[PDB]
C-alpha cells in the first residue's frame, strides 16, 4: 500500500527498544499482589503471608477507620452487594466512556 | 522507614549523602488455628475488644493479632452486640464471669 510512519522513522536511524518485562510478567505481578491482598490482608507486605478469612480481614479494616467490627458482621450482605455494584459500575464506565 | 513494622531509625553520614539504619519488627514462626468471628453465649453475640478468637482444637482463646498469647475468654476482653441470629460463622462457647466466684466466696 503506502509507506508507514514507523518505517520512515526506522530508515533514518530512529529505533524503539522493547521493555525488559513483558505484559504477561506485569500481569503475573499484579495477580500475585491481588492474591496476597485477598488471602492474607496486609500481612504479606511485612513478612510471611498469614491467612485470614476475608470477613475477618474486612472487620479489621472497619476497626482501622473507627467503626466497631459488629457493624460489618451485622451488615455483611449489604456491604458485599455494594462492593459488587460498584465493581459493575466500573465495568460499565470502562465499557462506555474512554476519556 | 524499612520493610516490616518500623521501630527505630538511626542516621549515619556518608559522602554526598546519608545512610539510614532502619530497625523493624518481623514476625517469625506462624501456626495454624481455627477461628470464629463471634462467640454465642446465653443468646448473646460476643466480639473481642482487641484481638482475635482462636482454638487449638478443644478450647477457645482470645489472643492479640501479631503474637500468640492465648487468654481465657472473659467479659472483660469481650463486648456484647445483639443476638446470635445475624453473624455468619458464630460458634457456641461459654464466657467467664469474674463477679460470680467473688460473690460466692
Ligand atoms: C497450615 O496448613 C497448611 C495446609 O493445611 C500447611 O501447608 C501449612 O504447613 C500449615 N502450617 C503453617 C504454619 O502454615
Ligand atoms: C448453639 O446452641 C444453641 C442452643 O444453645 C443451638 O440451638 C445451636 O444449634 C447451637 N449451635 C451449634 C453450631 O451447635
Amino acid at each position: 500500500a503506502a509507506r508507514d510512519l514507523i518505517c520512515a522513522q526506522k530508515f533514518n536511524g530512529l529505533t524503539v527498544l522493547p521493555p525488559l518485562l513483558t505484559d504477561e510478567m506485569i500481569a503475573q505481578y499484579t495477580s500475585a499482589l491481588l492474591a496476597g491482598t485477598i488471602t492474607s490482608g496486609w500481612t504479606f507486605g511485612a513478612g510471611a503471608a498469614l491467612q485470614i478469612p476475608f470477613a475477618m480481614q474486612m472487620a479489621y479494616r472497619f476497626n482501622g477507620i473507627g467503626v466497631t467490627q459488629n457493624v460489618l458482621y451485622e451488615n455483611q450482605k449489604l456491604i458485599a452487594n455494594q462492593f459488587n455494584s460498584a465493581i459493575g459500575k466500573i465495568q460499565d464506565s470502562l465499557s462506555s466512556t474512554a476519556s | 522507614c524499612g520493610k516490616g513494622y518500623h521501630l527505630m531509625s538511626f542516621p549515619q553520614s556518608a559522602p554526598h549523602g546519608v545512610v539510614f539504619l532502619h530497625v523493624t519488627y518481623v514476625p517469625a514462626q506462624e501456626k495454624n488455628f481455627t477461628t470464629a468471628p463471634a462467640i454465642c453465649h446465653d443468646g448473646k453475640a460476643h466480639f473481642p475488644r482487641e484481638g482475635v478468637f482462636v482454638s487449638n482444637g478443644t478450647h477457645w482463646f482470645v489472643t492479640q493479632r501479631n503474637f500468640y498469647e492465648p487468654q481465657i475468654i472473659t467479659t472483660d476482653n469481650t463486648f456484647v452486640s445483639g443476638n446470635c441470629d445475624v453473624v455468619i460463622g458464630i460458634v457456641n462457647n461459654t464466657v467467664y464471669d469474674p463477679l460470680q466466684p467473688e460473690l460466692d466466696s
